[PDB]
């Protein structure tokens, strides 16, 4: 594809955790490095909309692009710097919440079925916060 | 396939 924000959004929607998926999209982004500003902006917006279990993969793409871009120029390293603090903060919180979801679901089952009383369920809930 | 590894780029 030619570079466009629509093409990048579609490619990001399909980004998976495979080595090949990350590598392929990284190569395309480097081939269109003149558009590093828009690329990074779209990347950042789509990260935030992504399902919690796909968020780390966005940071892997960043890793790939930033590392592989060094031999071409400092554009991506510089562009990403403006958004990476927010990205890491966001993924840290989300991956935490995401990894606790099965535990919350279990407590919700326990409450629905009165496996224990509400006061004890609340104590368990608090112990994960 | 292999899952992505972030040490895979050759940048040192």
């Amino acid at each position: 594809s030619s570079f466009s924000e629509s093409a990048l959004e579609k490619k990001l929607s399909e980004l998976s955790n495979s080595q090949h998926s990350v590598q392929t999209l990284s190569l395309w982004l480097i081939h269109h490095r003149k558009h590093a500003g828009p690329i990074v902006s779209v990347w950042h917006r789509e990260l935030r909309k992504a399902k919690s279990n796909r968020k780390l993969t966005f940071l892997y793409l960043a890793n790939d692009v930033i590392q592989n871009s060094k031999r071409k120029g400092p554009e991506f390293t510089r562009e990403f710097e403006s958004v990476l603090v927010d990205a890491f903060s966001h993924v840290a919180r989300e991956a935490d919440e995401g990894c606790k979801k099965p535990l919350e679901r279990l407590l919700n089952i326990w409450q629905e079925r009165s496996v224990y009383g509400g006061e004890f369920i609340q104590q368990l809930k608090l112990s994960m916060e | 396939s292999p899952s992505y590894s972030p040490t895979s780029p050759s940048y040192s």
